[PDB]
RNA sequence: UUUACCAAAAACAUCACCUCUAGCAUUACUAGUAUUAGAGGCAAUGCCUGCCCAGUGACAAGUUUAACGGCCGCGGUACUGACCGUGCAAAGGUAGCAUAAUCACUUGUUCUCCAAAUAAGGACUUGUAUGAAUGGCCACACGAGGGUUUUACUGUCUCUU
RNA sequence: ACAGGUUUGGUCCUGGCCUUUCUAUUAAUUCUUAAUAAAAUUACACAUGCAAGUAUCCGCGCCCCGGUGAGAAUGCCCUCCAGAUCUUAAAGAUCAAAAGGAGCAGGUAUCAAGCACACCUAUAACGGUAGCUCAUAACGCCUUGCUCAACCACACCCCCACGGGAAACAGCAGUGAUAAAAAUUAAGCCAUGAACGAAAGUUUGACUAAGUUAUAUUAAUUAGAGUUGGUAAAUCUCGUGCCAGCCACCGCGGUCAUACGAUUAACCCAAAUUAAUAGAUCCACGGCGUAAAGAGUGUUUAAGAAAAAAAAUCACAAUAGAGUUAAAUUAUAACUAAGCUGUAAAAAGCCCUAGUUAAAAUAAAAUAACCCACGAAAGUGACUCUAAUAAUCCUGACACACGAUAGCUAGGACCCAAACUGGGAUUAGAUACCCCACUAUGCCUAGCCCUAAACCCAAAUAGUUACAUAACAAAACUAUUCGCCAGAGUACUACUCGCAACUGCCUAAAACUCAAAGGACUUGGCGGUGCUUCACAUCCACCUAGAGGAGCCUGUUCUAUAAUCGAUAAACCCCGAUAGACCUUACCAACCCUUGCCAAUUCAGCCUAUAUACCGCCAUCUUCAGCAAACCCUAAAAAGGAACAAUAGUAAGCACAAUCAUAGCACAUAAAAACGUUAGGUCAAGGUGUAGCUUAUGGGUUGGAAAGAAAUGGGCUACA
């Protein structure tokens, strides 16, 4: 704008970051409550194999289940992080497999 | 053209209108019922000023007029 | 204000709002004259007061519901039915509100209150028998009205002296 | 940033999102050793040991080092220094509490007013004034250590600890609970610093030296991880078949996947490698017609800016009064007629109706106007008069006064118009378009409400036509300002504050979701848009003969059968068939035969799945005039490229045209008919790509089919 005016609002500054589903933790603690399946977006289609959990946080939120096949139940521990499934509207949360009781996805050779 | 920017604002306008008509008298007894908070904390906001001030009492000739419940 | 002597109220009245009737002179109304005066209605304020003149009145064949009064079915459809068929009506019950001082079912369902509530308050609600001046809905102040909670208090009571 | 990917059939423009760089934690996969550094979830609770002693008494010391970041917008910077303490022949000096301010200092104005927050008296605790702070952010609310040779703050909680809970590791180790977060209940005062000491010296979980850890660098002893569609370094064969899965962004998988799982080759990091979370970095000295952004108008306060010119007139319709009425309409009378009104066409409606002749009230103001005045904007154009258009003239708010329509309140008005509602049609329905009524409502007086696409989407005031074309449109710019704009929605929304509003106005978010949303443009395609010219068996008008009814022939479709396939809108339906009793024959029912036609072949044979893998043949637009290489132009190029008194186009090729055939001409018919379109038709003419079958999906014999309850297309023969 004019000087006068860049004055009375001084330098533009960059806001403050607005933190994830994960809260600003880079992973988190989880008890599964039902394993269930769900449906993608449009121009694609499968169903993926998707978790409830309940954090630290006291929070429950949706998450995912990467790999094909799995092993898991109810009261179940997981660690979640912060990946962002592209398929599923508002799935924001991802288990980290090999550790608790989700071990790494079967091999078969 | 710029249309479409200005239909959205003409449906999402109408549809406002109709949910008020609906939601109408709900919206009078919440509304109301804000007055009634905000008459009270007016209230509040002065009486903390006796009471700040140490006189127990309000002072002499105080009726502590209604603004916000005003009606007519 | 009311049943003098079993009822003081949620009845009546009432400010307000509304209809109808009246163009005028020595006893009422009135020594007035339509912003007036009579016959009523409903109850201030605030938001409102939906559709119906076919019936019965009323007025002047025609017109009137802030006059008496009314304000629907029976099937088919994505458990529900926006949609569709068809009939009947003068119109087909809206806005609200809702288990109510509202036939029955009925101690409706649930939430709060309590150790426990057929109570009380909040919701939900087809009440097929709510509902708009035979007024509907909130709200202030008010009430020897009618219910429920808490404080405090006690010979009400344990349980009497 | 030297930037890169990502909106569209495509091109620019605007614009977020993402990648490529560097750092720190934790995790998953791996890890040989040593050296240097750094070690940290948790102002949650703390078992056991130790961290203050020294010294002839007294005394000196005993959050000093050390810990932590709980709290507080705290504070950095800069004056000024009391007191503690050191030195000493009394002033030097080290910290520096408290008190202060040039200046700077987290977010939020949806926290806009705080509520005695000031001063005068030197009189000596009484009186006297009415102030102080604040849009240059007062008063709040939220979150936070730090500006780093250090600084600030806390020490179990009640900011402060007299008292109260109650029984304190935010000293070093270690331990529960909790968290994504995991060092030794280790050794000495030998070096330094500190505490005492006259002094040897004593103590010190400060510290020194170790011990534990891939947490970061160095170095070798040590090789494992990620990736290979694109951005972005690098791939082969299987498997799976919109499934299982994968991705930071675009996206990949629907039977041939370089994106998935697993190989193979490779690429790049390397004792590490990837994933997740935070940082560092990242807007606008850019912009505001059409893209997000100039508030509906004017004035002023604050606060700014400035050479000289900067008051001339209506070509006449500011505003507010008071009076007036020209054409029309209508009351309501008088003649006349039975109809009048209304649409594409009709009904309804009115016949207290229509025509003509008369006539006030209310309303509204032909023509002039092809004008361009007035007003700040909204606005203002029938007539006359009264009152009257701020400012020696830059800008200026949330303050002050205005503001079309519609709307609200009360009192009048009502010719006409008209939401609404009620009839009538139109229609599957018509809550509408079309007609008939008729009301609020437009009109006057007072008071509100304060919104418009209030738009000329172009801010005000000086200037200039110099530089210059994103695109379009109203050509491009400086200078001083004031207002405004940080992806798209969510949103003229939720909460807030204020307002004669209480379905209102104003001001105005976020969770969530997406990878876009948008401005302009280009070529098509289409248009129940307008205009011109056509259709020649062709749409209407017109001519002739039929179909749909009947019988029968034949083809489909359903049902029927153990018992083919294919075509199936125009462009299937006497269709591949110019031809099924066996055969043809693919089919079903049984039976039989396994180098099973050939010169040879771990090889033959397969009317098995794919016509959305194809070649061949075709249909179709189409009896349509174009289609395409080679160039050349266009203040950029997606693309377009003609005008004959011609303006940027030239072009061989191939269609059409021309010639051939119909036994001479001419005509007509025949043929011809490019490019592409319909993933149009056919793997059953045949041939093949890919997949399958191989004592069978192959090859033979024998017998069996094709029945009609219907439904229909096409024909033939008729009804004389
Ligand atoms: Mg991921
Ligand atoms: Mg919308
Ligand atoms: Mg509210
Ligand atoms: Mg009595
Ligand atoms: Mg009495
Ligand atoms: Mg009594
Ligand atoms: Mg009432
Ligand atoms: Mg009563
Ligand atoms: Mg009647
Ligand atoms: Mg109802
Ligand atoms: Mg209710
Ligand atoms: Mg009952
Ligand atoms: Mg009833
Ligand atoms: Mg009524
Ligand atoms: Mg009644
Ligand atoms: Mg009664
Ligand atoms: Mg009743
Ligand atoms: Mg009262
Ligand atoms: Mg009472
Ligand atoms: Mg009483
Ligand atoms: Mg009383
Ligand atoms: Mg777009
Ligand atoms: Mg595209
Ligand atoms: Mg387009
Ligand atoms: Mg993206
Ligand atoms: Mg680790
Ligand atoms: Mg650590
Ligand atoms: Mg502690
Ligand atoms: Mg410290
Ligand atoms: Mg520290
Ligand atoms: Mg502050
Ligand atoms: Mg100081
Ligand atoms: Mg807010
Ligand atoms: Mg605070
Ligand atoms: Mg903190
Ligand atoms: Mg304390
Ligand atoms: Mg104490
Ligand atoms: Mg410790
Ligand atoms: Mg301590
Ligand atoms: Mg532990
Ligand atoms: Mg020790
Ligand atoms: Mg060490
Ligand atoms: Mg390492
Ligand atoms: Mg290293
Ligand atoms: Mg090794
Ligand atoms: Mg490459
Ligand atoms: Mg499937
Ligand atoms: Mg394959
Ligand atoms: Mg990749
Ligand atoms: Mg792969
Ligand atoms: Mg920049
Ligand atoms: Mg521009
Ligand atoms: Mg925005
Ligand atoms: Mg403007
Ligand atoms: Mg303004
Ligand atoms: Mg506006
Ligand atoms: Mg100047
Ligand atoms: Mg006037
Ligand atoms: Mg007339
Ligand atoms: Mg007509
Ligand atoms: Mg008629
Ligand atoms: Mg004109
Ligand atoms: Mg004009
Ligand atoms: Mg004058
Ligand atoms: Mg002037
Ligand atoms: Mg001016
Ligand atoms: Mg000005
Ligand atoms: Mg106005
Ligand atoms: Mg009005
Ligand atoms: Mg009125
Ligand atoms: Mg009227
Ligand atoms: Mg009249
Ligand atoms: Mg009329
Ligand atoms: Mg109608
Ligand atoms: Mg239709
Ligand atoms: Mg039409
Ligand atoms: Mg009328
Ligand atoms: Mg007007
Ligand atoms: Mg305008
Ligand atoms: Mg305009
Ligand atoms: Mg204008
Ligand atoms: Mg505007
Ligand atoms: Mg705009
Ligand atoms: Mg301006
Ligand atoms: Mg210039
Ligand atoms: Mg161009
Ligand atoms: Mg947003
Ligand atoms: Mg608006
Ligand atoms: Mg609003
Ligand atoms: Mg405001
Ligand atoms: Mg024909
Ligand atoms: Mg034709
Ligand atoms: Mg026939
Ligand atoms: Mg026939
Ligand atoms: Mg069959
Ligand atoms: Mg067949
Ligand atoms: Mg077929
Ligand atoms: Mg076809
Ligand atoms: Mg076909
Ligand atoms: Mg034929
Ligand atoms: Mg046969
Ligand atoms: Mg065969
Ligand atoms: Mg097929
Ligand atoms: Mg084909
Ligand atoms: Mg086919
Ligand atoms: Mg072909
Ligand atoms: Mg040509
Ligand atoms: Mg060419
Ligand atoms: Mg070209
Ligand atoms: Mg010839
Ligand atoms: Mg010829
Ligand atoms: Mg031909
Ligand atoms: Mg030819
Ligand atoms: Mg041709
Ligand atoms: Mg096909
Ligand atoms: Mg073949
Ligand atoms: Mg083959
Ligand atoms: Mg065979
Ligand atoms: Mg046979
Ligand atoms: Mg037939
Ligand atoms: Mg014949
Ligand atoms: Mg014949």
């Amino acid at each position: 704008a004019t000087l006068n005016q860049m004055h009375r609002l001084g330098p533009p500054k960059h806001p403050p970051g607005k933190m994830g589903p994960t809260a600003g933790r880079p992973q988190l603690k989880g008890v599964v409550l039902r394993t269930f399946i769900r449906k993608p977006k449009k121009p694609n289609s499968a169903n993926r194999k998707c978790c409830r959990v309940r954090l630290s946080t006291g929070r429950e939120a949706v998450c995912f289940i990467p790999g094909e096949g799995h092993s898991l139940q109810e009261h179940h521990v997981v660690l979640v992080q912060g990946g962002r499934t592209q398929d599923l509207p508002g799935v924001k949360l991802t288990v980290v497999r090999g550790k608790y009781d989700c071990g790494h996805v079967q091999k078969k050779k | 053209k710029n249309i479409l920017k200005i239909r959205r604002r003409k449906m999402n306008h109408h549809k406002y209108r109709k949910l008020v008509k609906r939601t109408r008298f709900l919206r009078r007894k919440v509304r109301e019922g804000r007055l009634r908070q905000k008459q009270v904390k007016f209230e509040r906001d002065l009486k903390r000023i006796w009471q700040k001030a140490g006189l127990k009492e309000a002072p002499a000739g105080w009726q502590t007029p209604k603004i916000y419940l005003k009606n007519q």
